């Protein structure tokens, strides 16, 4: 997250970072005890990926930290059907044994597909991650978070030369320097309803990060949100 | 009453039922309050609630 600021513990109880090969690569956000929700372009490779809630500090130990393997991954079955799009970005992951629930490892709210877009549409979320906090710069220690701005179709639509479809939005400023970045991927764009927050967006793909200009780009989770519940289930 | 103004005051969610419309609902987790707008918790940690202190010093 570029120009955030640090989230406190207990902050965004949903948040989860993702890690493999590459430490800290994505982000998640909780669904229920078995099931994150993150970016199919996070997870088109699974080996030992490893989930962590409860995080804060990725350098120090909290002592709220809650570290599981992946046992299923599950991308959006359209993803990828069209190259190098990455329309349909997002995918499931399901953990090996239950998290724990308890303040700082909660399930964000998941509305369904009328209200998430309504909730979308009160134009005003918060991003979060350990992702890059410069563009083409260092990933962050302590958890960062931002509020976007939501930003019309239309400026979204001429601020880039890449296809954004109708299962996307952008959020951002118009002035740029804040922004989400690349290792934020994956993580929660959500929006806070007297004090209960609904995810409504998953951070996605964008260009330079915080340049004037141009938007962060997120999946429109009110279009898969049936799918989410569908898949993730408990019995 | 209808759900075009104010959300019907449902705390969440509202649905417009025949003339006097206005039926809320909640989410998992939450459960409808007598009161018939409101949500109250249903469960131990709620979802997208944050319930560590904020407020430290
Ligand atoms: C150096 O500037 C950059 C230029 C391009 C990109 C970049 C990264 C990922 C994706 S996915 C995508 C698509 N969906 N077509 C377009 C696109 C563009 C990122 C940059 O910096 C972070
Ligand atoms: C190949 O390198 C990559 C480099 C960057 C990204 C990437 C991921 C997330 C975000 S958010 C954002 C923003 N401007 N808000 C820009 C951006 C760029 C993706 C890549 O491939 C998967
Ligand atoms: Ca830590």
């Amino acid at each position: 997250v570029v120009g955030g600021e640090d989230a406190k513990p207990g902050q965004f109880p949903w948040q989860v970072v993702l890690n493999g090969k590459v430490d800290a690569f994505c982000g998640g956000s909780i669904v229920n005890e078995k099931w994150i929700v993150t970016a199919a372009h996070c997870v088109e490779t699974g080996v030992k990926i490893t989930v962590v809630a409860g995080e804060h500090n990725i350098e120090e130990t909290e002592h709220t930290e809650q570290k599981r393997n992946v046992i299923r991954i599950i991308p959006h079955h359209n993803y990828n059907a069209a190259i190098n799009k990455y329309n349909h970005d997002i995918a499931l992951l399901e953990l090996d044994e239950p998290l724990v629930l308890n303040s700082y490892v909660t399930p964000i709210c998941i509305a369904d597909k009328e209200y998430t877009n309504i909730f979308l549409k009160f134009g005003s979320g918060y991003v979060s991650g350990w992702g890059r906090v410069f563009h083409k710069g260092r990933s962050a220690l302590v958890l960062q978070y931002l509020r976007v701005p939501l930003v019309d179709r239309a400026t979204c639509l001429r601020s880039t030369k890449f296809t954004i479809y109708n299962n996307m939005f952008c959020a951002g400023f118009h002035e740029g320097g804040r922004d989400s970045c690349q290792g934020d991927s994956g993580g929660p764009h959500v929006t806070e309803v007297e004090g209960t927050s609904f995810l409504t967006g998953i951070i996605s793909w964008g260009e330079e990060c915080a340049m004037k200009g141009k938007y962060g780009i997120y999946t429109k989770v009110s279009r898969y949100v049936n799918w989410i519940k569908e898949k993730t289930k408990l019995t | 009453m209808t759900c075009n103004i104010k959300n019907g005051r449902c705390e969440q969610f509202c649905k417009n039922s025949a003339d006097n419309k206005v039926v809320c609902s909640c989410t998992e987790g939450y459960r409808l309050a007598e009161n018939q707008k409101s949500c109250e918790p249903a469960v131990p940690f709620p979802c997208g609630r944050v319930s560590v202190s904020q407020t430290s010093k």
